[PDB]
C-alpha cells in the first residue's frame, strides 16, 4: 500500500531525474553487478546444494509454533492471514536453505534462519500504522513490585515481616532506602 | 542492394530531410519565442478551443526522450494520450489530423481494425504447413503515432496487450 509521503516524492523523483543525469542509479558507495556475470555466480551458488544445520532445528520449530499460535488470535482479527500452514515452515526452511547458498556455505546460521524470520514477518504488519512503543525502561520500583509479584505467585501473602524480599533486593542490587520508601507507598497503596 | 528501412528516424516512407532555404526557415523558425502557440492554429483546422490539447499532440509529435539504460530497460520516455468526448464531433475533428495528416498513424478501431489481432497470434497455416506469427499492425509500425479510435469497443483479450 503505497502511502502517500513527501520524503518518497523527494528521493525516489529526485533519484529517477537523477539516473536521467547520471544513468547508474548507484551512489557514491555502490557495486552494481553487470547481468551476465551476476547470472553466472548466481548459477555457480546454484550448483551447491547446502545442507540443514542441526542446531537451528529447535529455533526454526520454535518460530513455527509462534508463527502458529498467533495466527489463530488473529484469524478473524486484522491481519487475516489465515491460520499459518505447515508449507510456511516448509517455505521458511528453504528461504534459510538458499541464504546458506548465498553464503555458499553448507550449513545454514542461527543468523540464516533469523534473516529469513525478519523477511517473512517484514511482510506482515506493513499494512498500517507499522509502529510500536515501550514502557518499562524506568522501573526504578516497578522492579521492585514484579519482584515482590513473582513472590505472591510463590505464596501470596502481604505480610509485615520481609526477610526474603530484603534478600532478594539486595541480591538484584536495589538498595534498603529505595526499597523502604517503595514499600511505604504501597503499604499506603493498601497492597 | 539492401538498404532497408529508414533506421534512426522513423519508416522509409517520411523522407524530410532539409535544405539551405529549408533549414534556414526551420531556424527562422525555432529561435522564435512565441511559435510553440502558433502551432495550435496550426493543430486546429475545424475545431477551437483545447489549445492545449494541441500542444499534446504536437508533444506526443516530437517522440520524447525514451532512453536507454544500461544493463536494465530502456526507459519509456514517450507518451501516450487518451482522449475521450462528443464521439460524434470530438473523435472525427481531432482525429482528422493525426489520421490523415501528421505520419504513421494506423487508424485502428479496437475490435474491428485488430483484424486478425492487434497484438499477435501463432497460425499455423495450410499453406506452407507451418507456424509464424501475426504481428498486429500497432507491433509491426516501429517509432510511430498509432492511432486507435473507439476505444470501448476492444475485446477482452485486448484490454491486457496496452
Amino acid at each position: 500500500l503505497d502511502i502517500p509521503s513527501r520524503d518518497d516524492d523527494e528521493k525516489l523523483a529526485e533519484h529517477v531525474t537523477y539516473v536521467h543525469m547520471h544513468n547508474k542509479q548507484p551512489d557514491l558507495d555502490f557495486t552494481p553487478v553487470e547481468p551476465s556475470k551476476m547470472r553466472e555466480y548466481i548459477a555457480y551458488a546454484k550448483t551447491k546444494r547446502p545442507v540443514m544445520s542441526e542446531a537451528v532445528n529447535d529455533y526454526v520449530v520454535q518460530a513455527y509454533i509462534r508463527l502458529r499460535q498467533d495466527s489463530k488470535r488473529e484469524m478473524d482479527s486484522k491481519f487475516s492471514f489465515g491460520q499459518a500452514t505447515p508449507r510456511t515452515l516448509l517455505g521458511i526452511i528453504r528461504l534459510s536453505q538458499a541464504l546458506a547458498k548465498l553464503r555458499l556455505a553448507d550449513m545454514v546460521d542461527i543468523d540464516d534462519v533469523e534473516e529469513a524470520l525478519r523477511l517473512v514477518r517484514v511482510s506482515k504488519e506493513s499494512l498500517y500504522q507499522e509502529t510500536n512503543k515501550s514502557k518499562e525502561d524506568e522501573s526504578p520500583t516497578t522492579k521492585i513490585f514484579t519482584i515482590i509479584k513473582k513472590m505472591l505467585q510463590e505464596t501470596g501473602k502481604n505480610t509485615l515481616s520481609y526477610e526474603n524480599i530484603v534478600k532478594t533486593v539486595r541480591l538484584r542490587g536495589f538498595t534498603m532506602l529505595q526499597l523502604s520508601n517503595c514499600i511505604q507507598e504501597y503499604s499506603y497503596l493498601n497492597v | 542492394t539492401v538498404y532497408p528501412l529508414h533506421a534512426r528516424s522513423t519508416g522509409v516512407a517520411a523522407r524530410q530531410m532539409l535544405t539551405d532555404f529549408d533549414i534556414r526557415n526551420i531556424n527562422k523558425l525555432s529561435k522564435k519565442k512565441d511559435i510553440f502557440d502558433i502551432l495550435s492554429q496550426s493543430l486546429a483546422p475545424s475545431i477551437y478551443g483545447h489549445d492545449h490539447i494541441k500542444k499534446a499532440i504536437l508533444l506526443m509529435l516530437m517522440g520524447g526522450v525514451e532512453k536507454n539504460l544500461e544493463n536494465g530497460s530502456h526507459l519509456r520516455g514517450d507518451i501516450n494520450i487518451l482522449m475521450v468526448g462528443d464521439p460524434s464531433t470530438a473523435k472525427s475533428q481531432l482525429l482528422r489530423f493525426v489520421l490523415n495528416t501528421a505520419s504513421l498513424a494506423i487508424a485502428t478501431t479496437g475490435r474491428g481494425s485488430s483484424g486478425v489481432g492487434l497484438t499477435a497470434a501463432v497460425t499455423t497455416d495450410r499453406e506452407t504447413g507451418e507456424r509464424r506469427l501475426e504481428a498486429g499492425a500497432m507491433v509491426l509500425a516501429d517509432r510511430g503515432v498509432v492511432c486507435i479510435d473507439e476505444f470501448d469497443k476492444m475485446t477482452d483479450v485486448d484490454r491486457v496487450a496496452i
